């Protein structure tokens, strides 16, 4: 039947059918459990709330993310995410439907082993596949070659692909993404007197970062502009009705992506990571990687990231090469969207991992078959 | 500026390397 | 910058006096980055630092030469061979398109 | 007037007095700089720690190697290495002792020019010499002829020398050595979930590579042995108290030396490099070089390298001529031992580059005096 | 001229001369105002009493704390506190003495702004400085490295410092200390019938918590011991003549520090805060932080808390590492002792913020000169 594309990202699960333009069910992957005393009998008090129901009732819940930095820590919570996105949101029967899945590169293998075991035993599909996210982003961009900087909620990885071949040795992974920016904004919001310590306040600080933050083209001149006058200050209404005001912290928070020495990480920013990922490749293919920089993931939706990325890469590279940043407006779901390209292909019917191959070879055929 | 910037042979060689090793 | 080159030639001829480079009428401009390597006796100042101290004391009109050389930073990264290869490929592609215009049917 | 031998390699500085059997000062060549905010006043907080003090306090420092791929990039850092190994390690004034220095083959000449200029202006000796490392490795083998595979931390080069004559056209150079093996071990240690990204973690991974890794005899049989049973697993205790366990990655880490396609190098292995370096020589002198495979450097200190090397050369060469591998146990300091052998000779008194020769010819007589 | 050390804590102001072993003037930070109608003419009826005079006459006053959770709310009360501790307590002239003040980590910036403004304009000094309390505790412990848990009346913070280099991304702040313990003791004392609702009763409940409370080594065993037999029960004399008896509430009151879910705070205890503050640091220095857990402040003066902290960190850490809790006997005033260490140093005299630099740069130089 119609295949299922279910991007199980670190922050947001995006699920939907094959060949569709937009994902049908986009919801954050949280598991909420109550911490106070339930005094009213009856009333449908479930012990756990999954997805948007935990977001709506987050004042009395402790929210746990089942995925941290691309590695699934809690597996029963991940089974609750998979049951919620199979039965509640999508409302299908997964025993008669193929289901493609995405995975970050440079992952531990036992995460894929347990994903294969859960998807073939508890949620037993006729067929499944595990695909690299940057290959799906390059498929959604339409081109065959190029280097993808994919930054979800936990994993920021540069993967170059030449002629459809994903090169393994130049894959550069940095563990700095939107949850670290959310925790850094929670740290630096205490300079003006605003305290955010709970997990329910993390969604408020995440919404503040999602709505009010931007990447400066020059950091020092924008810092001097914010220090000289209050022409950059923006206000926000808290859900209890209070109003906060922020100045330079709209651009100090995504400066961690271009300067990771603020939070203590020794490794450099994403432009030097992209330059070192390109310079690890051959010298004959770099011109196809200098002008085919495709950005994807929800972290790359600041309105200054393409100009600052192009300026820093053109400052790093020799000047006689073309620098181009492919920044589509639908990049935030594009990791899903190219999967809808991949599940609609005629050639992909032989590449499915069936139940008979699993029963023949254990959960070990997914390492040999998938890249 | 004065105050600042003021300032056979082949077999005998191979045997000597051999005797230096031994 | 020409007054700086005359000043470096006089000081360096006094330093190379009695050497192979004694009475040098000129030096290469690529050697100007190697003025930093000529250290002092106590290794606290360089020949570049001695010339910067001399221009700060006696001849302060020399020091505006970074303001005149504004486009040298842009000119340092531009390759003349890649400009020649781009213009030869531009002239070839214009002549290929004009041949495709002349070989185009009705 | 005792001379000094100072191997300034990529791996470790090995310096000491001539005429001795073991070097007095063996210490790694790193420069550590503080990256955090100093809060305690007084007590002598230095801005740069050089040598073993940077290794001891490595949890707050960023480490910079002054030698990268055998070529001295940073020069003030290398001057700090030379000042620490003259004034602090050996505790002697450098201007009263002559100094022998080592240098990689196929070097850019400005490295030799700046080394001569620094040793004749900053640490101005009465006499000095610059020698090739492979000639000193063959001098400490008790012989004169033979081929040296010298593999330090950045450069792995094969140099054949026949009857004291170093053949320049048959010198082969491969940029695959112990730093790249350390980075490949950092790449494959994340497959088990042990992430190492900082420069301070590279010393821990290098200690793991020194203590636990070994060269396999057959790659496929050892891979089938590690996939069959968990008998090859070894444990390591981290300095914070954690314990890791590794399996096949003990022998996949030095397998890059015999299969350079693992990190994406187009050139063949070091046995094929040795075979092509011998085959670039004359047909009459090949039988002496088949029985005189002398190994040096810290990369050839694995306890499996000689049997694999003999098997690969015997599979490469015809079987009519005898294949022998010379592997002394003192090959870590064999460059220093050969320098101490060459420096104490009475024939070497006429080969010194004196102060007057530097005053006559500039820092350029080392190109026309040495090989 | 001798300097002045003035720790303006949330609960107790400790001020005196620099270099002294003991703080000269220790008094609580309360401002009392008469809530009753004055009927007797004359007699020196003041409208405000400060500190000890507010403590002695506390039956007819409303007492206000000017500092809540390390943040100064009322500034006129803080100027009255500063004028009382300069003119009445110490009897010193502020125009001839430098003044060192302390601040909690992750304090709002405007507190330091208005502190600098008041100290230069109302109580004008030749020089002043703002330091960090945990760095003064590590001065008073006499060592160089270690993690400091400092817990006063409002602020409980962990700061790790290695070799004089503090790590600012590992600084953890929790707003849970002895004022919340006094409020929780007032909450749980109503189960036995004893009501404490006024601000004068908070001093009685705070004295009960100071004299009779203790930290249990195990919670369930002490709970079963208090439930079974009345051996832990203790009786206290109120000043009106009544005698109360308390049982398990001697140890249930400081169980909020190790389990903050009693007062509804979602954050974890102080042992998990210290473990997460150590685990966010670099991996080479965690062994030196396991051996130097330095405690300070008046909240850590309970006579059961060091063994409980050692047991919890030893249960959390790997077993091959030594866990040592450094508990000096004068840890209540030790931050002030660190000020007497810091202001007496000869190297500190170049780091004073003079009045000329204040008048040049406004009251904004204190961010760029201090921590
Ligand atoms: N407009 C925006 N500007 C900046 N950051 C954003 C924006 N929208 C989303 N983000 C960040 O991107 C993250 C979502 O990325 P996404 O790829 O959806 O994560 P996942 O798919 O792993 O759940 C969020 O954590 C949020 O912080
Ligand atoms: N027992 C061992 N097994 C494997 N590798 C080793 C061993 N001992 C040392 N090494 C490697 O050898 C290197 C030292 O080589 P060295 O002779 O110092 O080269 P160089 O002098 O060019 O720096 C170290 O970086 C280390 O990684
Ligand atoms: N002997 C003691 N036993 C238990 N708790 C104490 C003791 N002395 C003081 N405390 C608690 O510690 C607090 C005083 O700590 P301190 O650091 O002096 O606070 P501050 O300096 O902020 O006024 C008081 O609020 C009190 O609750
Ligand atoms: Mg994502
Ligand atoms: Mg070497
Ligand atoms: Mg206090």
């Amino acid at each position: 039947t119609t295949a299922l594309v279910c991007d199980n990202g670190s922050g947001l699960v995006k699920a939907g059918f094959a060949g569709d333009d937009a994902p049908r069910a986009v919801f954050p992957s949280i598991v909420g459990r109550p911490r106070h005393q339930g005094v009213m009998v009856g009333m449908g008090q479930k012990d756990s709330y999954v997805g948007d129901e935990a977001q709506s009732k987050r004042g009395i819940l402790t929210l746990k993310y089942p995925i941290e930095h691309g590695i699934i820590t809690n597996w029963d919570d991940m089974e609750k995410i998979w049951h919620h996105t199979f039965y509640n949101e999508l409302r299908v029967a997964p025993e008669e439907h193929p289901t493609l899945l995405t995975e970050a590169p440079l992952n531990p293998k036992a995460n894929r082993e347990k994903m294969t075991q859960i998807m073939f035993e508890t949620f037993n599909v006729p067929a499944m596949y595990v695909a690299i996210q940057a290959v799906l982003s390059l498929y959604a961009s339409g081109r065959t070659t190029g280097i993808v900087l994919d930054s979800g909620d936990g994993v920021t990885h540069n993967v170059p692909i030449y002629e459809g071949y994903a090169l393994p040795h130049a894959i550069m992974r940095l563990d700095l993404a939107g949850r670290d920016l959310t925790d850094y904004l929670m740290k630096i919001l205490t300079e003006r007197g605003y305290s955010f310590v709970t997990t329910a306040e993390r969604e408020i600080v995440r919404d503040i970062k999602e709505k009010l933050c931007y990447v400066a083209l020059d950091f020092e001149n924008e810092m001097a502009t914010a220090a000289s006058s209050s022409s950059l200050e923006k206000s926000y209404e808290l859900p209890d009705g209070q109003v906060i005001t922020i100045g330079n912290e709209r651009f100090r928070c995504p400066e961690t992506l271009f300067q990771p020495s603020f939070i203590g990480m020794e490794s450099a920013g994403i432009h030097e990571t992209t330059y070192n990922s390109i310079m690890k490749c051959d010298i004959d293919i770099r011109k196809d990687l200098y002008a085919n920089n495709v950005m994807s993931g929800g972290t790359t939706m600041y309105p200054g990231i393409a100009d600052r990325m192009q300026k820093e890469i053109t400052a790093l590279a020799p000047s006689t090469m073309k620098i181009k940043i492919i920044a589509p407006p639908e990049r935030k779901y594009s990791v899903w969207i190219g999967g809808s390209i991949l599940a609609s292909l005629s050639t992909f019917q032989q590449m499915w991992i069936t139940k008979q191959e699993y029963d023949e070879a254990g959960p070990s055929i997914v390492h040999r078959k998938c890249f | 500026l004065t105050l600042a910037f003021s300032a056979d042979s082949k077999t005998a060689q191979n045997l000597s390397i051999f005797l230096g090793s031994f | 910058f020409s007054s700086l080159l005359e000043l470096t030639l006089l000081v360096g001829n006094y330093m190379n006096a009695g050497s192979r480079n004694a009475g040098a009428f000129g030096f290469n401009i690529s050697f100007l980055c190697k003025l930093r390597d000529t250290k002092s006796a106590d290794q606290k100042m360089t020949l570049l630092h001695f010339l910067a101290e001399l221009c700060e004391n006696d001849h302060p009109e020399v020091l505006k030469f970074p303001d005149e050389l504004a486009h040298v930073e842009k000119a340092s990264r531009v390759s003349a061979e890649n400009l020649q290869k781009s213009l030869d490929q531009m002239k070839k592609q214009i002549a290929d398109v004009e041949r495709d215009v002349q070989n185009f049917p009705a």
